[PDB]
């Protein structure tokens, strides 16, 4: 309701850390494949319990509901990976036993591009020095701009943007320098929306190929 | 269907 | 430069108004598409900045944001005219006319729709001028130089918002709103691009060679 | 085609 009590919400939503262990032996195309895959699956399933405690979202049209999640699940996914990556530079930390090198891309066919480009925009948000309550409400509206429930939608992603300028205000920088920091941070929105367009892309084709296994949530959302 | 069970059901 | 000169550079730099002069849809469509591109990159030209960029990263900016500079033109040229698209004066099309080729609808309703949010926000001619350069320099020592042109153009929006003299509050949401609604072009421009491709994979639309180039890159 | 390369390099 006001906008620290909605990041407080926010911060509470926040998922529990999916736990996937690397394979035994060194990556395969297959075993990288089957790795990211149950963990998205798994990282799924819990995505829709976090989007469900967002203040507001229950309240929209199931449908809405549906479409937004449709729309920006990978999205989503990899703003998270993003967050837990912007401690440990060079890595990308999928999970607590699965932390994964530019160079272990190598095992699947062009999934090294997709590994090169979130290590690249998590350079920007650290340069950025991304804090965590920015972080929250930026995932958030990453859910809800991503698409009576029209006007509720409307409602509550200005709510979340209420609260992301909310907490850049409490740094007490100046005025234009918030704005600027605002800015900078929505600019990238569309850097980590490529990477799921490229990263959506790679997955239909390996769908394709045959490698990708039978995860009922992920395929769904994969299929629209 | 699953995103709708998970949704509305659980 | 001031933001304020800046912005009139931007002003300075706008292309011209650009005439045509089922199939016949899409012939017109790809021929304005080709002819606004040549007028796109003197646009770029003009930005202050862009030219002492390398070419590769002027190149690289054009070709992985033209069809999204080409669609935030669309909806500036369409913003005063709900239910059309003022591809050209004598291209205006609705999502009828869309209907008669198969994927188009679907692109004209998303036109459409977030033309109409800017419609709603009462999007300003300098705060186009300055997204539609954003789009261009945000694409996915050069690269000093691009960091510094994109902060200097959002310096500018910041600006123009402030001139505005609405509430500090407000020009942050106002600011907010903006930006969110470009990730609604660049899903529209990725359509496009899409259909597009097909469209020249099947050779059922016109060899128009600069458009086929930027195509390509693609 | 190099048909931008060249509008980037005349005018
Ligand atoms: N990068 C990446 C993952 C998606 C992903 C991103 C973030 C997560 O938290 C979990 C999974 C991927 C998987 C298969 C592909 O074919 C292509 C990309
Ligand atoms: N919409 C649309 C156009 C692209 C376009 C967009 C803006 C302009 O100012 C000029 C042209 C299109 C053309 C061919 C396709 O196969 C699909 C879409």
């Amino acid at each position: 309701l006001s906008p620290e009590q909605l990041v407080l919400t926010l911060l509470e939503a926040e998922p529990p850390h999916v736990l996937i262990s690397r394979p035994s032996a060194p990556f395969t195309e297959a075993s990288m494949m089957m790795s990211l895959t149950k963990l998205a699956d798994k990282e799924l399933v819990h995505m829709i319990s976090w989007a469900k405690k967002i203040p507001g979202f229950v309240e929209l049209s199931l449908f809405d509901q549906v479409r937004l999640l449709e729309s920006s699940w990978m999205e989503v996914l990899m703003m998270g990976l993003m967050w837990r990556s912007i401690d440990h530079p060079g890595k990308l930390i999928f999970a607590p036993d699965l932390v994964l090198d530019r160079d272990e891309g190598k095992s699947v066919e062009g999934i090294l591009e997709i590994f090169d480009m979130l290590l690249a925009t998590t350079s920007r948000f650290r340069e950025l020095k991304l804090q965590h309550k920015e972080y929250l409400c930026v995932k958030a509206m990453i859910l809800l701009n991503s698409s009576d429930s029209s006007r509720k939608l409307a409602h509550l992603l200005n709510a979340v943007t209420d609260a992301l300028v909310w907490v850049i205000a409490k740094s007490g920088i100046s005025s234009q320098q918030q704005s600027m920091r605002l800015a900078n941070l929505l600019m990238l929105l569309s850097h980590v929306r490529h990477a799921s367009n490229k990263g959506m892309e790679h997955l239909l084709n390996m769908k394709s190929k045959n490698v990708v296994p039978v995860y009922d949530l992920l395929l769904e959302m994969l299929n629209a | 269907h699953k995103l709708v069970q998970l949704l509305t059901t659980t």
